[PDB]
């Protein structure tokens, strides 16, 4: 017995270009996403941003407000500041 | 000499007169800019906490009305963009990428053809490239305006199942491509192979395959269904630990040519700016070098400073940022 996987799976190309793979909602936040990627990549969710159709996702906004659907990729990118 | 004038440093802008210039000399954006036809595409008029378009185009027009060496101050520009996008506000440095991302978000959506958004469905019977064109067409019902005329493509993703050999794919239109730093001598050719490579995803990475109704491995590619008019390349100087990668990118200053990573069988681009970032990943202080669209000279524009340059200094390890257009 489980916790169930979400239902929808969104892809993030990683600093190396590599995808990793996401289970997640329609309603998931982006705080929810970038607590996702990390678990995956260790890295800290107030130096990632995440680009998707030329936007960058916004906290407290969700996926299905970009209308981003099943398969679609957020291109994972830090800062030089 | 046209369009040679500095932009005064505001408090830890360079990252944002970076960029600026990178536009400025953006052709076509530039001309849309001097010959006002903005005005055209704007719905009604602004107020003191709209005026993005306003303020970005005037900036534009008094770079290109300037003798060389007048120092222009962006000041005006910097109010507007900061309430549009209030990351923005006070005198930290940023990073030049997330400003292009928030900056042209902002014009664009000032200048959408598209006045009243419309509010998903199986294209499974469709080939390929029809599905992607009706993709685009359906985007397009959301996102129609200069802006994106020039930086707008559309990337086609392919995900196969290993086991049902299920091919699913999707397009996602994209403004700018953030590369990976590939492999000793890298080019970027290398990145962009890096980027559209085979990617295996397994273990914890492994997908649900909407036929096998199981988590499977997947092999998932992409490849570029349209290529834009005006192409930013993102490197991702990002190494794993955090800071910055510092590895020299050989990137093309003429003859980029991308039609390997077509998804069909018109992908041939020339350089004309490169914003770069110096120093440490914070702390850092950036520049651009840019090419001018009348004579085709390159110069340095380091806030107030703008110098010559031969094309020979153009590539360094520290470009961030390449703009290129198609030729
Ligand atoms: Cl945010
Ligand atoms: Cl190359
Ligand atoms: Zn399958």
């Amino acid at each position: 017995g489980l916790v169930p996987r979400g239902s929808m799976q969104i892809f993030v190309n990683t600093l190396t270009g590599t995808h990793i793979t996401l289970e997640v909602e329609p309603s998931d936040t982006i705080e929810n996403v970038k607590a996702k990627i990390q678990d995956k990549e260790g890295i800290p969710p107030d130096q990632q941003r995440l680009i998707f159709a030329g936007k960058q996702l916004e906290d407290g906004r969700t996926l299905s407000d970009y209308n981003i659907q099943k398969e679609s990729t957020l291109h994972l990118v830090l800062r030089l500041r | 000499a046209q369009g040679l004038a500095g932009l005064r440093n505001l408090g830890n802008t360079c990252f944002m007169n970076s960029i600026l210039q990178c536009l400025s000399n953006t052709r076509e954006l530039r001309d849309y800019c001097l010959q006002r036809l903005y005005m055209r595409d704007l719905h009604h008029g602004s107020n003191a906490h709209t005026a993005l378009v306003e303020e970005f185009a005037k900036l534009i027009q008094t770079i290109w009305t300037s003798s060389p060496n007048d120092v222009v101050s962006p000041s005006e520009f910097k109010t507007q963009i900061q309430r549009y996008a209030p990351r923005f506000v006070g005198y930290n440095q940023q990073d030049a990428q997330e400003f292009l991302r928030f900056l042209l978000d902002g014009l664009h959506n000032e200048v959408n053809r598209v006045t009243l958004r419309p509010k998903p469905e199986n294209l499974d019977h469709l080939p390929d490239d029809e599905k992607g064109r009706q993709m685009w067409r359906k985007y397009l019902e959301r996102e129609d305006s200069r802006i994106g005329d020039l930086f707008v493509g559309q990337l086609k993703s392919s995900l196969t199942c290993t086991d049902c050999g299920y091919c699913s794919t999707v397009f996602d239109p994209f403004w700018d491509l953030s590369l990976p730093i590939a492999k000793p001598e890298v080019t970027l050719m290398d990145c962009m192979r890096l980027f559209t490579k085979e990617d295996v995803l397994d273990g914890d990475e492994k997908p649900t395959c909407c036929r096998c109704r199981g988590r499977k491995r997947c092999i998932k590619k992409f490849s570029i269904q349209r290529f834009p008019k005006i192409l930013v390349l993102h490197l991702k100087r990002f190494s794993e630990s955090t800071s910055k990668l510092t590895t020299f990118v050989n990137f093309p200053l003429r003859d980029l040519d991308l039609r390997e990573f077509a998804s069909e069988n018109h992908a041939v681009y020339n350089l004309y700016a490169v914003s770069n970032h110096s120093g440490t990943t914070m702390g850092g202080h950036y520049t651009a070098y840019c090419r001018s669209p009348g004579t085709g000279e390159w110069h340095t524009f380091n806030d107030s400073s703008v110098t010559p340059m031969s094309s020979s200094q153009v590539r360094t390890s520290d470009a961030y940022l390449l703009f290129y257009e198609l030729a």
